[PDB]
């Protein structure tokens, strides 16, 4: 199967998201494809797996108004980080018309 | 044009004098670029965007380095420069900030273990 | 004609873009040097050649500064 | 020779019907906003209308011609009196034009 | 060919003469949304009937927009229902649908109606009241120093790209003030004496200049001196003259 | 596509995203022409233009029940709040134009600044609907909200409140 799929795929489960021929069949277990190549995919899910932590976390406290001024000051921070990492992803999705 | 009255034009860039005033400068010019024309080494675009990356990591500029890479991007939506490779790392060897070992960077292959 | 024209927007457009790659990596050449490498560059000719050509004159106009 | 070429002009307008850097080139101003071509134009199509309505028994040739500067030197002169191709003794320019000749003659 | 080319260029000649868009046009997903529509269309299987109009490009409408809001209106673009502006939907642009570009032509018309309304009320004056008479001249020097702005703004295009979403936030402080008289008229346009119909006419611009004792107050407040003044004539005139001799009156008072 | 979206995102929502007052802007057509992952992408911007469409209808009325002089000052802030919402939507749509390569991810990006302001200003407007909200008592729920714990919210209620005072401003100079 060609290396295209995979490529434009896996930039969307950076955010989170399951691609097409990437999808996520545990919820403890990080994002699998559906040879190498598909071995190659372990050490990038890592940082899906570890995005989706922060990325609910600074969902959930943000909005939490008993939680107090710390707190919601360290989901500022948290937010404004997965931001700038979004900045990154942006650009690679550019970059796109495959790329390894 | 042919490339000695560019290589002419080039030295009355830098310099301010003409080259009535000055045939030292541009006889050693064309003793050093001729009989090295044209690139003998690794010539990928790919080598010279992550030394332009390490630049601006120890700057740090993440932003900047970023940004660098919708340029880089802009380069390949177009593809009319025909030697990305060369004013790139030009333009990288010119690098000065605006404020041990370092061979185990990335260089480009020197291609003498192949017959060119 | 038009598409050549159009060809010179393309090339229009990286002469900007490579201004601002110059200038974050803050090289002394301005626009008009510049203007004259990129034609050096296109011709094919080796940067290990021409940035020590680069580094020996801007040592003699601050040496007959 | 190309960076000589590079520093050329191109419009304001940006394509809302081209996408990849469109240079533009100016959809053209409406008929009523141009003037001494489409005035000329404007009154040699009425002309040729007025022409085509009658048979060619009517005869008004000549959309432009007179202009402004012989006109009014002729016109300066038939104060003293004067014939020509043009007193004796566009289109709308008839109805100015005799009520200053008759002030001559 | 030497008269059609002519034409053909100036008039723009695809959206109000039956001939279609030409154009060395390309397109590319950012504005090629119509297309990609009904390509989408036919891909979903419908199976058959096209969608076809006239097809217009973006900044026509822009040109045609600002003609109408200055206070000239019938153009090709924008049937009326009755008298009030709303979106021709015959004619369809190069992107959005045709129908987010039903919401959007939707909420300029809405300014239309109003515009509309301030217009066949000057026009009703021309072909006195006394008073009417005197509300036109305050409303017709408000709407000079608006057609000049939108006017000025016109010369632009011929010298620049502009879409919709730029013309009405553009012309914000004009069209905010409008607003609030819209709501002020409305208890205004509502008309048996002469002197009543005047007063009551008064007396809402007198109220909601006291509302907002802002921008919009000092439009309130030059309108309102407009319309006392035939009042200040009539009271003067009944004290100076020993009488007040006008069909029942100018003034409230009867004696 | 961004033609419609960056005006979906405001006051015009089209036949693609289907505005509800329950919840609006949800896609009605899945695109095969796009990425299939994508669509989820859009719904979660989506949300951000939901608010936005909220907080003109309730400026589209204003400027005992629910009306005053108060609400005439709280909508005066919310403009100025509302303003950046604004420009962010054209100035993308300018960079747009020219380049073919850019992507739903750059919006996503340039949009996330406000899923931080837009939230906990909405609970302001809805607790001025759900509570009789009108007196003299707006502007308590105003500077106690105004403490915040976020620093778009942080600046942006002393804003709003500065309208509200400013309203209190004339009948206490008529008085005093």
């Amino acid at each position: 199967i060609t290396e295209a799929a995979l490529v434009r795929d896996i930039l969307y489960v950076f955010q989170g998201i399951d691609g097409k021929n990437i999808k996520m069949n545990n919820t403890e277990n990080c994002y699998k494809v559906e040879r190498s190549l598909r071995d190659t995919a372990v050490r990038l899910s890592e940082l899906g797996w570890l995005h989706n932590k922060i990325r609910r976390y600074t969902d959930q406290r943000s909005l939490d108004r008993s939680f107090g001024l710390v707190g919601q000051s360290f989901c500022a921070a948290l937010h404004q980080e997965l931001r700038e990492y979004y900045r990154l992803l942006s650009v690679l999705h550019s970059q796109l018309q495959s790329l390894t | 044009k042919s490339p000695n009255v560019l290589l002419q034009n080039l030295c009355c860039r830098i310099l301010g004098r003409s080259e009535a005033d000055v045939a030292q400068q541009f006889q050693y010019a064309v003793r050093v670029i001729g009989s090295n024309f044209a690139p003998t080494v690794e010539r990928d675009e790919f080598l010279v965007a992550e030394k332009i990356k390490k630049e601006l990591i120890r700057q740090r500029r993440e932003a900047d380095a970023a940004l660098f890479s919708e340029l880089h991007r802009k380069l390949h939506s177009q593809g009319v420069l025909k030697n990305k490779w060369s004013i790139l790392y030009l333009l990288l060897s010119l690098s000065e900030d605006p404020r041990s070992y370092a061979t185990l960077f990335a260089q480009a292959l020197p291609r003498d273990a192949h017959s060119t | 004609a038009a598409a050549a024209a159009a060809n010179l927007n393309a090339v229009r457009e990286t002469m900007d873009v490579l201004l601002e790659i110059s200038r974050i990596l803050n090289t002394g050449l301005d626009m008009e040097t510049l203007s004259i490498c990129v034609r050096l560059c296109e011709q094919g000719i080796n940067p290990e050649a021409l940035s020590s050509v680069i580094k020996e004159l801007r040592k003699a106009t601050e040496a007959l500064k | 020779l190309w960076e000589a070429a590079l520093t050329y002009e191109a419009s304001k307008r940006r394509c809302w019907e081209r996408v990849g850097c469109p240079p533009g080139h100016r959809e053209e101003p409406y008929l009523t906003e141009a003037g001494r071509d489409a005035f000329d134009k404007f009154c040699r199509l009425h002309q040729g209308e007025l022409q085509l309505l009658a048979g060619g028994v009517l005869q008004a040739p000549q959309p432009v011609l007179v202009k402004e500067c012989e006109l009014v030197k002729d016109v300066l002169n038939v104060l003293i009196g004067v014939v020509s191709a043009t007193f004796s003794l566009p289109e709308s320019i008839s109805s100015l034009l005799s009520e200053v000749a008759e002030y001559g003659t | 060919p030497d008269d059609r080319s002519w034409l053909e260029h100036h008039v723009v000649h695809q959206y109000w003469t039956a001939r279609p868009s030409q154009f060395p046009h390309s397109l590319h997903l950012h504005s090629n949304l119509a297309a990609v529509w009904d390509q989408h269309l036919y891909s979903s299987d419908p199976l058959y009937v096209p969608d076809d109009r006239v097809l217009v490009t973006e900044t026509q409408v822009i040109r045609e927009t600002l003609w109408l809001l200055s206070g000239v209106k019938k153009l090709f673009i924008f049937q009326l229902i009755d008298g009030k502006v709303t979106v021709r939907n015959n004619i369809i642009v190069t992107h959005l649908t045709h129908s987010c570009l039903r919401s959007v032509l939707e909420q300029i018309a809405a300014y239309g109606q109003v515009v509309f309304r301030l217009q066949e009320f000057i026009d009703e004056v021309m072909g006195p009241f006394r008073t009417y008479q005197a509300f036109m001249w305050a409303l017709y020097k408000y709407f000079i120093s608006f057609k000049e702005e939108l006017a000025e703004i016109e010369k632009c295009i011929i010298n620049t790209t502009i879409t919709l979403a730029i013309v009405v936030d553009k012309l914000a402080p004009r069209l905010s003030q409008l607003k609030v008289l819209h709501k002020v008229f409305s208890t205004g346009v509502a008309e048996t004496r002469n002197v009543v119909r005047a007063s009551h006419l008064l007396n809402t611009l007198y109220k909601a200049i006291l509302e907002y004792d802002e921008q919009t107050v000092s439009l309130l407040f030059s309108l309102w001196v407009e319309t006392v003044r035939p009042y200040l004539q009539t009271v003067d005139e009944w004290i100076v003259h020993g009488h007040l001799w006008d069909g029942a009156r100018e003034f409230i008072i009867q004696r | 596509m961004i033609h419609e979206l960056l005006l979906a995102l405001s006051g015009y929502p089209g036949s693609i995203f289907t505005w509800n007052k329950r919840s609006g802007l949800q896609v009605s057509q899945d695109f095969p022409f796009l990425h299939p992952s994508e669509t989820s992408v859009l719904n979660r911007l989506c949300r951000l233009g939901t608010d936005y469409i909220r907080f003109t209808e309730f400026i589209e009325q204003y400027t005992g029940g629910l009306h005053g002089i108060y609400l005439r000052a709280f909508c005066t802030g919310l403009d100025s709040v509302l303003q950046p919402y604004r420009q962010a939507l054209l100035d993308l749509e300018q960079e747009f134009l020219g380049d073919p390569h850019l992507s739903i991810s750059h919006v996503n990006y340039f949009l996330d600044q406000f899923q931080l302001l837009f939230p906990s200003v909405m609970v302001v407007v809805e607790q001025i609907k759900s509570q009789k909200i009108h007196g003299c008592q707006i502007l308590e729920t105003v500077y106690k909200h105004s403490c915040g714990g976020l620093p778009p919210v942080r600046s942006a209620l002393e804003k709003i409140l500065a309208v509200c005072h400013g309203v209190m401003y004339k009948q206490l100079s008529a008085w005093m």
